[PDB]
RNA sequence: AUUCAAAGGUUGUGGGUUCGAAUCCCACCAGAGUCGG
RNA sequence: GGGCUCUGUGGCGCAAUGGAUAGCGCAUUGGACUUCUAUAGAGCA
């Protein structure tokens, strides 16, 4: 699969990393066939050395944006706000306040899926 | 004003109206640690004196709402008044509760006096027909709680190191007192949390009625946050629901927030 | 990549014992540090016994059908095989088609011309009625088992019924577990754990979910759920050494109220290893035979319920 | 009892022997065949309780029969020359074999219970050694094993014809251990003891080219249920197959050519009508009665030992863990292994003294401290 | 400067008696279900209203005792101890030490007797309040107040607890030969193996009490107690957790009776408890 | 992520004072500590 | 073995009283969870 149009895409975007841009693979294949979204592209955040997924759940929806990590990595809550900045940055709409999605992704290829907003959010009153 | 007591870096308050008042007019809640004078076998509840965290007392300082004292120490030349004073009282105090017992058992007799005569008539009776056929202890002493003699304490300094302040210039003091400081002053209420494996639990009201809606973070903006406590956290906060807050302190003065929840 | 009495040997591939039964050696290549092997055989020879590694796609075994689930019911009247698709998957596939097309450069409109050709090995689309006509091969998506590095070096090395390629170029466990140790800086440590436990023959997994290390199962995923989560730690025969996470007594209270609310059992393992040993005597695998293991439990005591630890009916 | 048998030409005399009793017959006009064996002139040879004697006849004879007998006729129902037709057919292979350097075909007699396996190995032996040949005898049939005791793997190589009542002698004939009297209690053995003895004879053909142009004839189980045909295609395929005949229920054809290569010849038969129900206790006694003829001879010619073997002198392991003397050994079997030099059986037990006493076809000492002991006991 | 601190509510006669007179029932912490949401107009301020003035009424409550069920006592500073001034009660048989014909107790139990109101207890013939008491027993010297916290809260529920003295004590290979667990290399340790030597790290968590359970009451000699049920280390919350050598030290010192680890949060007791376990190689399916 | 309700009795045994006893008094069992032998 | 002191209340730890209605907690059994994880299981503002 290694030849799919999507890995070598991903290859052109001059990030650096063979462990970023497999997860990042990962994701889009847990995303685009488990998931069924719809619309699914990759953008490469240089500034941060980041290979990020753009996508859309189903057709007629906003943009939401998930970044594939590894569990070997670590984050700080400066490069959390980094993140958020370059995200709201990416999508455009300033009116949503900034959010993203950390997919943390396993040896095996085992994804867990969280979502970091800006501010405050009520636990299940959506 | 309110007046906090601080042995050896903690705080502690004694009275029962002031704790009505921090909780009522403040917004500070406390825990009390005590037991009850009513209810000494049991875990359940509990009551003065209550405890407060080093952030509260410094916050509660600051805002000029409290004073915190050094605790202070007998002074060895107010004692002999202080000898006869309580010989007096407890003399006087004695003396005085044989007057209403005596008139509270008058009054315990005469509510019931119908029958106390008929049972005995019908004693000597039956013995009638029977024959035709042959202080200390008791007076009352009260346990105070908070000390009952004024006394005079020096005010303690809370911005410099010292002996009963240990608290000053460490670095976790700073960091939760500023997320402390910045949440209380958007209107919430706050307690610990360890059992919840964080360091705050954020109300939106008095947590007597309402449930808690966040537990916080305090992470340094510079520390490195290892993934798997992330997700740990996320699976507890919500089993419990609850979101996960992130509070960092920035170097313009202004805290930032970010919130985790799991998503699919 | 020996400990085992059929084929004790390194890399020889000139395989020669004489009184054995059938061994048959499994096959791995190694793309971008993830081992993936792409063989029927080889998938559902893993998987049935012991239930090694992960599918790619599904969630417990590779058995990602690219049928639709829904539309099972759809038209199970009719006597077909497994492939019906709905019409705009395929068309998607035939965009990242059209992709390669470009890629190669033939022009626009010699590929429509191509292809259209191509939709007169091979799949069947689906479509008022809506019917269905076969079709050609748009993209190959067959399975790939994916191991993980624990899982495919005991593989190779504590059982050698695995090899590993890297560029066509058969590996060796002392590279192997340079490797390995280069690419996850923490390969030892849960190597050894993992090795330790599969051996007591019990079932090694991922702990992901519940921000542990490893979580046990008493004979796999499919027959019985998992009894224990393991966290993995290494350390001085005098007890000095640094920590993979350190642990405060804020995460080791979510770990146990999170554990208590999926019925599990928190156990921290100790990895002890001598004073006497270098960091060159700890580059060779066969430094396992002299390290310690040691379990812990840890449980929340409740003050109220052990009160009286006679009382049961 | 003395009666007169005509047996014209295409027909079959059948004929068994009553409990007990004794039967003699001699070939005075003409000649007969007995399970492929031509009988010798006048010939007075004699018969046991419990043995088939189904003799069909090339050129008719006159035949003489004195003494009682449990059934004893004549008979038009016979399918025997399809038996010769088989034969016939792979006649060609015969010298086919040696023609483009090619080696020899091997048949199976495949079928359940009552079905007549070794009467077409009598047959096709004996025409085997009759043409020339020289043919491989696999018996693989562990419930009523002739080639040895039954729970046994067993080769012969057919020097000459069968004899009229006893058979091919014995020189230097294969065995190999099952233990066992039904595969049903273990597959495994009954797996590497085909590969075992295919890969044997695999040698002593490839070494003796006699085998390997003249072919070989196994006898397989009678099982049709379970992992017997799952066990019979195992063999098949070991076995270098060849041609595969069906004993009369089709069934049998059906699953063989369902699973069997393309090359495999699978032809049918109904058997003879020679085929006698023979339950429980026939099979039960005729083991007990190989036994017997292991170790005390035809008409008592085997004259064994019998004395103590030390337990400081043998080691046995149980078909795999060696098992601690115990007194659940007497009566069993034990087999020498070096192969197999011969086997032994138990009578007592010697506790203090720690010697068990055995009878033995050979004197001593054992030639090996290798035995594996039976499942099944005789006393 | 020096700010004079405000001191005391003294029970009257009249409200001494109505002190006596008191019931037995708790309140209930939170009338039914608590809310989520706060935006509300009546209903969620009047339960709000209720739900507090019910707390404001159980903090303001004194301890009234008579002065016979009272056992007099004298806090000795220099020594250590308080002294009993009269024979002592039902809790002589769990709690206390007699020494040179006089009945003594430790810093704690003294507090905790105090706070239950079954002694009396005097500093330079003035009695104590449960403030001083407080400041008096729970210096750094005699007992701290993690310690006594965690005291308390046990001894609450029914047990016993006395002070620890030191001088107290399948897999693919598709091979039909399954014995093949021979492939452990990898040795297991113990707990206690090798803590003897580990003691010379003398230093950081200690025991400090142990612990009878509720059934050891009606029938515990104090002189003959035989072997606990647990034993207690007392740290905080915000403390670093204990090491690999720290706990095989401990459960070497405590012996074969079990170990645990009470954490106190700011005001909250939590109890842990770690055990060496040696999971079973069974698993023969 | 907690919150509410119900059920549960030889007041060691016997006697006495009393209109009325878990409550006050005596005796007798069972237990713990101490003095000591 | 003798003297002196103290104790005995619901399965367990305990209240109560001039002397005038034997109830609190833990454990147990039931409900609601605006609860969660999934017929369960777990519930510590
Ligand atoms: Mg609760
Ligand atoms: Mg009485
Ligand atoms: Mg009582
Ligand atoms: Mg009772
Ligand atoms: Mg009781
Ligand atoms: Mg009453």
């Amino acid at each position: 699969m290694g030849t799919h149009p999507k890995y070598l895409e991903m290859m052109e975007l001059d990030i650096g990393d063979a462990t970023q841009v497999y997860v990042a693979f990962l994701v889009y294949l847990d995303l685009m066939e488990s998931k069924s979204w719809h619309e699914v592209n990759c953008v490469g955040l240089p500034e941060l050395q980041l290979i990020c997924l753009v996508g859309t759940e189903i057709e007629g929806e906003g943009l939401q944006t998930v970044v594939p990590t590894p569990i070997t990595a670590s984050l700080s809550h400066n490069r959390i706000r980094e993140i958020l900045k370059a995200s709201r940055k990416l999508q455009g709409d300033p009116d949503l306040p900034m959010s993203f999605t950390l997919a943390i992704v396993e040896s095996d290829s085992t994804i867990v899926y969280y979502k970091l907003t800006d501010g405050f959010m009520l636990p299940d009153p959506q | 004003m309110l007046v906090v007591e601080v042995a050896n870096g903690r705080s502690l308050v004694w009275g029962a109206e002031a704790v009505q008042a921090l909780r009522e007019r403040l917004g500070v809640g406390g825990r009390t640690v005590g037991a009850l004078p009513r209810g000494p076998r049991q875990n359940s509840r509990l009551g003065l004196p209550l405890l407060l965290m080093p952030e509260e007392a410094r916050l509660l300082a600051e805002i000029g709402a409290v004073t915190l004292v050094s605790a202070p120490r007998p002074d060895s030349r107010h004692h002999s008044l202080a000898l006869t004073s309580f010989k007096r009282q407890q003399e006087e105090s004695f003396q005085e509760q044989s007057a209403l017992a005596a008139e509270a058992r008058e009054t315990r007799r005469q509510e019931l006096l119908e029958k106390i005569t008929e049972g005995q008539a019908a004693k000597k009776q039956k013995l009638e027909q029977a024959s035709g056929a042959s202080p200390r202890s008791a007076l009352l002493v009260q346990l105070a709680t908070a000390r009952p003699r004024p006394v005079k304490a020096r005010p303690l300094d809370w911005r410099v190191q010292s002996k009963d302040w240990p608290h000053a210039g460490r670095p976790a003091h700073e960091l939760r007192y500023s997320i402390y400081r910045d949440l209380w002053e958007r209107g919430f209420f706050l307690s610990a949390a360890g059992k919840f494996g964080g360091d705050f639990l954020v109300y939106p009201g008095d947590p007597l009625r309402f449930h808690a809606h966040y537990i916080a973070q305090c992470w340094a903006p510079e520390d490195t946050i290892p993934l798997q406590d992330l997700v740990a956290a996320g699976r507890l906060g919500t089993s419990v629901r609850k979101t996960l807050l992130l509070c960092s302190p920035q170097p313009d003065g202004k805290v930032v927030y970010t919130s985790l929840q799991w998503a699919s | 990549v020996y400990e085992t009495y059929e084929s004790p040997l390194p890399i020889p591939f000139g395989q020669d014992h004489g009184p054995l039964k059938e061994f048959k050696i499994f096959r791995a290549e190694m793309i971008n540090n993830n081992v993936i092997v792409r063989n029927a055989e080889d998938i559902e020879q893993l998987y049935g016994k012991g239930y090694f590694g992960k599918g790619i796609l599904s969630r417990s075994r590779p058995s990602f059908t690219i049928s639709d689930p829904k539309l099972v019911a759809k038209w199970k009247d009719m006597k077909t095989n497994m492939p019906i698709i709905t019409s705009k998957r395929y068309q998607h596939s035939v965009e990242w088609a059209a992709e390669l097309m470009r890629r190669q450069g033939q022009d626009e409109s010699t590929v429509r011309r191509i292809l259209k050709d191509y939709t007169k090995e091979y799949v069947l689309v689906e479509e008022q009625r809506n019917r269905l006509i076969c079709r050609r091969n748009p993209y190959r998506i067959f399975e790939y088992l994916q191991l993980s590095l624990e899982e495919a070096f005991f593989l190779v090395y504590a059982l050698g019924c695995l090899s590993i390629y890297y560029e066509k170029e058969p590996l060796t466990i002392v590279k192997l577990w340079k490797a390995f140790t280069v690419v996850q800086p923490t390969f030892r440590t849960t190597y050894m754990a993992y090795h330790y436990f599969r051996s007591k023959g019990w079932v090694p997994k991922v702990g992901l979910k519940y921000g542990t290390d490893l979580l046990l199962y008493r004979k796999g995923p499919p027959f019985y759920h998992a009894s224990y989560s393991v966290i993995i730690e290494l350390v001085d025969d005098h007890f000095e050494g640094s920590l993979r996470r350190p642990l405060s007594w804020k995460s080791l209270a979510a770990l146990s109220r999170v554990s208590v609310n999926v019925s599990k059992e928190l156990m921290l393992c100790y990895l002890i290893k001598p004073s006497t040993m270098t960091d060159k005597e700890m580059e060779s695998p066969e430094c396992m035979k002299r390290i310690k293991v040691q379990e812990v439990i840890l449980s929340r005591w409740v003050s109220s319920r052990e009160r009286s630890d006679q009382d049961d009916l | 009892p003395t009666t007169k048998f005509e047996l014209e030409r295409e027909t079959e005399l059948r004929f068994e022997v009553e409990a007990s009793q004794s039967v003699q017959l001699e070939l005075l006009t003409g000649m007969a065949e007995i399970f492929g064996t031509e009988l010798t002139r006048n010939k007075k040879f004699t018969f046991d309780a419990g043995a088939k004697v189904a003799v069909f006849t090339w050129h008719g004879c006159s035949v003489q029969l004195s003494g009682r007998t449990e059934v004893a006729y004549v008979s038009k129902d016979t399918p025997m020359l399809l038996y010769l037709n088989t034969h016939t057919a792979l006649e060609q292979m015969r010298r086919q074999a040696e023609k483009e350097e090619e080696r020899g075909p091997r048949v199976m007699v495949v079928g359940p219970t009552d079905v007549g396996k070794s009467t077409v190995c009598r047959l096709l032996l004996n025409y085997a050694v009759r043409l020339g040949r020289r043919p491989t005898y696999v018996e693989l049939d562990v419930g009523q094993g002739s080639v040895s005791i039954p729970g046994t793997m067993g080769a012969l190589y057919i020097e000459r014809p069968a004899d009229v009542e006893e058979g091919f002698s014995i020189q230097a004939p294969l065995v190999y251990h099952f233990g066992s009297t039904t595969p049903g209690t273990n597959i495994k053995l009954y797996n590497k003891i085909t590969s075992r003895l295919a890969d044997v004879f695999n040698q002593r053909c490839e070494v003796n080219r006699r085998a390997s142009v003249s072919g070989c004839v196994i006898n397989t189980c009678g099982w049709v249920k379970g992992s017997g045909y799952q066990a019979l295609v195992h063999a098949a395929s070991a076995f270098e197959v060849d041609v595969v005949v069906v004993l009369d229920q089709e069934r049998l054809y059906n699953e063989l050519k369902r699973d069997l290569p393309h090359f495999v010849r699978t032809v049918l038969l109904p058997k003879s009508g020679g085929v006698v129900e023979r339950s429980k206790d026939f099979r039960r006694e005729c083991r007990d009665e190989r036994i017997r003829e292991y170790f005390y001879g035809f008409r008592g010619c085997f004259y064994p030992h019998a004395f103590n073997v030390k337990f400081s002198d043998v080691k046995i392991y149980k078909v795999l863990v060696p098992v601690t003397p115990g007194r659940d050994m007497v009566h069993h079997l034990l087999s020498v292994s070096t192969s197999v030099a011969g086997f032994i059986v138990v009578t007592s037990v010697d506790l203090e003294h720690q010697v068990f006493t055995v009878l033995s076809p050979a004197p001593r000492p054992l030639p090996k401290n290798f035995l594996l002991i039976m499942d099944i006991r005789f006393m | 400067a020096a700010v004079e601190v405000p001191a005391g509510r003294v029970l009257s006669a009249r409200e001494l008696f109505a002190a006596r007179s008191r019931s037995q029932k708790l309140p209930q912490r939170s009338h039914g279900p608590k809310d989520f949401l706060p935006d509300g107009s009546a209903a969620q301020a009047e339960r709000l209203r209720r739900c507090r003035e019910e707390l404001w009424q159980l903090l303001a409550e004194q301890r009234v005792e008579r002065l016979g069920s009272l056992v007099a006592a004298e806090w000795r500073p220099e020594e250590g101890f308080v002294e009993l001034k009269s024979p002592a009660g039902k809790f002589w048989q769990t709690m206390g030490f007699s020494e040179q014909g006089r009945q003594r107790l430790h810093p704690e139990e003294a507090l905790y007797l105090l706070e239950c109101g079954s002694i009396h207890l005097f500093h330079q013939d003035l009695p104590l309040s449960i403030q001083e008491a407080y400041q008096l027993l729970l210096t750094d010297h005699t007992v701290t107040f993690l310690q006594y916290q965690v005291f308390s809260h046990l001894k609450r529920l029914g047990y016993v607890v006395r002070r620890f003295q030191p001088s107290s004590v399948p897999g693919q290979a598709s091979s039909p030969a399954v014995v093949l667990q021979h492939i452990s290399v990898l040795q297991t340790t113990h707990l206690p193996d090798g803590g003897a030597r580990l003691l010379e790290k003398s230093g950081g968590l200690e025991i400090i009490f142990d612990v009878y359970q509720a059934d050891a009451v009606a029938t515990f000699r104090k002189n003959n107690p035989g072997k606990p049920y647990a034993r207690m280390c007392i740290s905080g919350f915000d403390e670093p957790v204990p090491d690999l050598c720290s706990l095989k030290r401990l459960s070497y010192q405590s012996g074969d009776v079990p170990l645990i680890f009470a954490l106190v949060d700011h005001g909250d007791i939590s109890f842990y408890s770690f055990r060496d376990f040696t999971l079973p190689q069974d698993v023969g399916h």
